């Protein structure tokens, strides 16, 4: 789940 | 079948959630038990002593079973250097919300249609202490007061990513 | 299944193809979650396959691979291969618009079944938004959304068509 | 009883495995919705790996439900592939339907082996009323058979012979060599 | 099931055109089989192929599945009787090629056929009485008396009926 | 554990009930169950061929086809047969329900209605269906259309709504 | 448990001393041998009195349903035979093999006429005799029964009056 | 075993006897067979003898809505008053129907406990708040509280003592000596 | 599915004892040797002239068993009737024929067969028992009885009455 | 052992054996064993023998209940054990009636403990003290130390059990 | 599911006793005890001045194989250091006390319970003994309390643990 | 059955044992131990013709069919096979013990070993399988064909000892 | 449920 | 089956 | 429970 | 099955 | 099994 | 759990 | 077991 | 089975 997580 | 398996050129064979593993993604996708807490801890732990600086996710799909289990998994990301990122998929309740709002402040996010559980679970005074210590964290990492908190895990209660993110569980909700 | 050493699902997924021939539940909404997800990081400009035979699932699970379409960078082409009920419909009208398929004896289900007592206010929440993005994803009036998915009627592929549930019919 | 293996040129495949490496798929037991989402599956993977090229099914079934049959069939219609089939020893139900169901001059039979296209041997009726009237029309055009003698041959079990299923159309060559 | 080297047993045998026929004969032993004369044919389809039987028999259609199959394939698909062939596993012995059908001493071969579809049967029974003839060399009658009761052949016994064409030892 | 009552004659309940000519269907409907109150009612018709007998509903309902066993078996008896609904009646609970003698049909104040009606082989369930639209609208009084949207629909019916569609005839108090 | 049970004193019993006999399964040696039972206590009970046999079987075995079948035609009582939901294989032989103008059967039930060396020829010649009763009871000629009694074909009530299977539709 | 046998010619189980002089046990979780049993025992006694009045022992943890109400219909319906005695545990419905019977009949023994949360923990939801709403409507009847409190209590886990149902409306005396 | 009838009551099964019939609907094992044994014996107590007769539809069994019975009906004072059902088939065919002679009866279609089931050298012996009696109550050579014996044959109503089995035909 | 069996023909003798675990369904039938032997003949007394290893507090709390609320005084006896509710029933027979065996025992703690939610713990110190506040009363021992047994799970004989006061007399 | 880490292809636990770290997440039956037996051999066997970790995470269970598992940890080479990370009752908490003293751990949120199965025959109560025994030995207190909390369900946190002895050392 | 690694890839404790050309009979004889036996001394014989092969055995037997085609299989190949009881060896299991090379017919100090075997027309068929044996272990027994029949009929005894004097193995190790 | 049901 | 068998 | 049920 | 299948 | 087959 | 365990 | 098996 | 066992 980016980005941002990672 | 299930659960794929991705390979690689090196040769090597993981299964999906190994590959995940890989890029330091821990999946919470099941009820909180001792053997998912012992697992779970155990990736914590390899991760961070992998690479202490770079952060670690735990992406959380579960309905979140005990509270010894829950809180074996934070403890561990207390201790951990790296930070640990939190994204609820799917369902975060019960000790899963917990383990959801104990991630790093910043770093905690839910899908738009994600749905987050704070009801928690189930000597009489080892319960009132267990409950005590969960509203305790909950009401600092929420910044709530502590008696709503105390009111809101009691009885059961629903809230949506926009709910969520009001009551400050999470900290935004992924986009794009 | 049919392996070497790495079965068939998993070369169809080296293949950027996802199979959903099962009843969506936590576990298959991981597994797909998952599959989308490293599909994108390994390409974000090619588009991804998934194939739908599904007779439904919950509302949880079903929009977590619904946000994981929407999230990702690759454009999702679905397909109903047999049936496509509940979730599975509703997965089905979520692919990219234009590529939206089923084959000539698929049959879609648009009725998703509806789920403390005055935590039913839950299900008023989860009914009106899957109608209002079936809405949507269809171009109908939320007014006939709210009628149709409220009875258990199936519509074959050509009746889905000009319904706006799929794009196009695959034939040989 | 166990599946062999066999290692080409350095992997290991097991014996069908190595079959679909030739682009051959070994459809050999009842089809129920796990035995359609293979057969489809694997499709998928051969139309996918190479659009152009031909590929084969071996058919050893007693059939199965109408609609994991009809999915089977959709999938080897719309793929771009064209699909030869081959009866190795019982087509039946709907596996006979799928023999049929082959790229024409390219359905094949052993010699000893029988077909029949008995059909069967509540929410769904209609879609299974829509699923019955399409098995016989695709039949009767496949077989060049007017669909009345269809609609008699898939309400009884009415055993052919290689021989005979080459007089009815429903393949094209018997295999001897 | 042991394993040597790296090839599991049985699959080892398989790499020097060799395919066990070891239980009885259902639709999954078949399509094996199948696959199996069809991959050692395509590998050299010159070189012999040996299948070695023990079996107490099975489905005639599967049965039937293999003897097509070994009629179909270049190579010449030789057979052993390891220490029992009744019914689909003996017709099967006998179908190997003429002069290569082998059984051990104290091996056993049991030609009959027991069991709706009452012309089928029937048809299928002829099918098999007039190969079985063939491929012995018995009259018809004799093999219509021999397949339809129970009956018990040492390996000196099918060796003189025409089942196999050679003791090993 | 089932209660008795006796009375020289040592009854079963249900049994007490079926001594008055009252059969009770508070199960799903499955084979057996349309078995057992198919030959209630050829008993009840045997033994008394005039005189009414009363079927007490509290069924979810089940399957239609041994549904239509129970209703085909209530249409050509002698006797009439009067439904009461006594808590709930959905699928063909509902449905038999609203077959019952027109004018002694009943319902019980917080009793609930519900006409949904699934909860080879196959031309016989759609014919069967037919049937059902057709006799529930020439029992009820109203159009086929709406009986048919509203039997693919889960939408339940108090006893004042089913008295209101058509289901019942009179609420007991 | 057993249902309607008054004290175990069934509602099947209560059915019996009725004179009529239930056949709701389907039907193997021992709903046969019980059956059969019941037929003979029933004509000894009274001869001339009718009895009321009620099918909803989904079919069964040859042996079985020819024992009920000899029974019935050997006793003096009329045997009605009344379809209930379904009668298929020998439910569907016994319920056309009842008595002539007494055969019945409900609006929406369904009934289904087709019937599931040495071995073969028994086969045969028993498919034969029960293909010789249909078409004597039916009316129907031999050839037709030979085509129909191979194929899974459901007729309705009125399909089944049209056919001959049936006397009476009742409503 | 657990159930005995009384014989007097006559041999009941206690239950049955019991049920002679007028007492229906409701020891267990309330489904529709036990509902369908409590009704037929409720319209059977007011058969018998319209005028004097039946007695409901409970011990239930109380199971369904439809069942309870089905109940309480036929407790309305007969002619005859229903006393109603919590012996161990009235909870949920069984508390409901507790309270639904006679002012001046209700009764509870010393220890006995009262919940009264209408509960399934997390179905068409206006169907859902309209039994609820119903629910407190009666209970508010019953007791004679406000329908605020009834709202408030018996959507939360509620546990009470005989001294507390007694005080609430619930009970109108416990028994003694 | 075996009923009650009420007179006391008793089981379907138990009228037919009460008026001398005893059922044979189920394979022979100990079990019903010994209810069949004990039932032949309390009939002959209560009326040792009176005839006995044995209803019979069973797939068979083994030796012992059915030659319990068999050994006990040739026992007793009473004549057993026999009467052959649905099928009588291994043990059954020949305690069918081991019914009294000129009382051996059989319903229009029923099979009979006759085919026999499987310190092994005494196993010979039992079936050399078989073949000697029936042979010896058929009317028939023993090795007509001993080849026809070795292997599964049909039979009926018709062809029971040329191989001596039964005497007589019931419509 | 059936003529009608053994239980029933003690119950004719006004005796009720509590050889099992105590839940609802024993507590129903116990209760209604209680109240016929009362309504038969409410002077003689009812013997009540325990060899039960406890139950629910709510099924033993409705069997103390309808001892207190019958006239016939109940006799206990203590077979082989009475652990849990089966020591409170014991104790809670008719004062000088209280037996027990020689090698029998008698275990006083009551496991602590229908609640979906943590704050409803109260109920459990309310059952608890609610039973220790009783058996301070049959006993003659001071609550303090009801409090400190009951919390513990060791286990008295029938002796040691005498001079506690939970039973009256051994019977030798 | 267990997931796996990467020529060398270790599983998670297999990776954690690659570093010297035994887990003990499951409650102990024969086949555990043997099972984390046969790693301290190997970790000993491997290197036996080199000390071993032992996370805990078991509410106890059988006494037989507890004592077994103590038995070993006490007579190898290495020391062994317990990290209580969850909970520790039964022998999980005994033998998280036997560990190494000075490196006996726990988590803040960890608890630790201390109440021994009560039950062949003499060879039961002689291993209590010789578990009271030592207990005391490695926490510092008198046998009379040990005895006394180990026939009662008592729960202790980390910081109570700390008081009592039972750890040296809380993580942060 | 632990797993063994050399120096790589791994197989099971009886792979091992195969690898220096030991095969082990440790179950009872149906046709599928049987099938794998027969392969296991073809492959061996197959991978150096002159060198021995170890038979290991501890069975309660089997059936004729399976254990003879071990039999057949024995006595087929070139390289002699070695054979030698470990723990019992009854019915078939002593049968192909006894049918071990001449020589070279081992057992440990204590392990019995038993002899007797195993329990319509088709049934006149059963005293042959039993004269089959006891021809072929008469013949390799060295011992009269008649206590070999009666002996052959009931369960008996035996010993490391006593296997010798019936000349069912050679030599005993220590 | 009399009267009148019945 | 009367007459004859009673 | 009498008296006074019933 | 070549020639000619594959 | 060679000589001779194989 | 490092530093220091191990 | 050698020597001499092997 | 009299006579005579009665």
């Amino acid at each position: 789940f980016s980005p941002x997580a990672p | 079948n299930l659960i794929p398996t991705v390979i690689e050129q090196t040769e090597r064979a993981y299964d999906i959630y190994s590959r995940l593993l890989k890029d330091r993604i821990i999946m919470l996708g099941s009820a909180i038990d001792d053997n998912v807490a012992n697992s779970i801890v155990s990736q914590l732990l390899f991760l961070a002593a992998e690479d202490p600086e770079k952060e670690i996710s735990l992406y959380i799909n579960s309905p979140g079973g005990s509270i010894t289990a829950g809180m074996a998994i934070y403890d561990t990301m207390q201790f951990i250097k790296p930070k640990v990122s939190t994204i609820c998929i799917g369902m975060a309740a019960s000790m899963g919300a917990f383990l959801l709002a104990a991630g790093e402040k910043g770093k905690r996010y839910a899908l738009p249609n994600s749905e987050v559980m704070i009801h928690q679970p189930l000597a009489a005074k080892r319960i009132l202490l267990l409950r005590d210590k969960l509203n305790k964290v909950l009401a600092e990492r929420t910044g709530q007061p502590l008696e709503v908190i105390e009111r809101d895990t009691d009885r059961d209660n629903f809230k949506s990513a926009e709910e969520a993110l009001e009551y400050g569980l999470i900290d935004k909700i992924l986009t794009h």
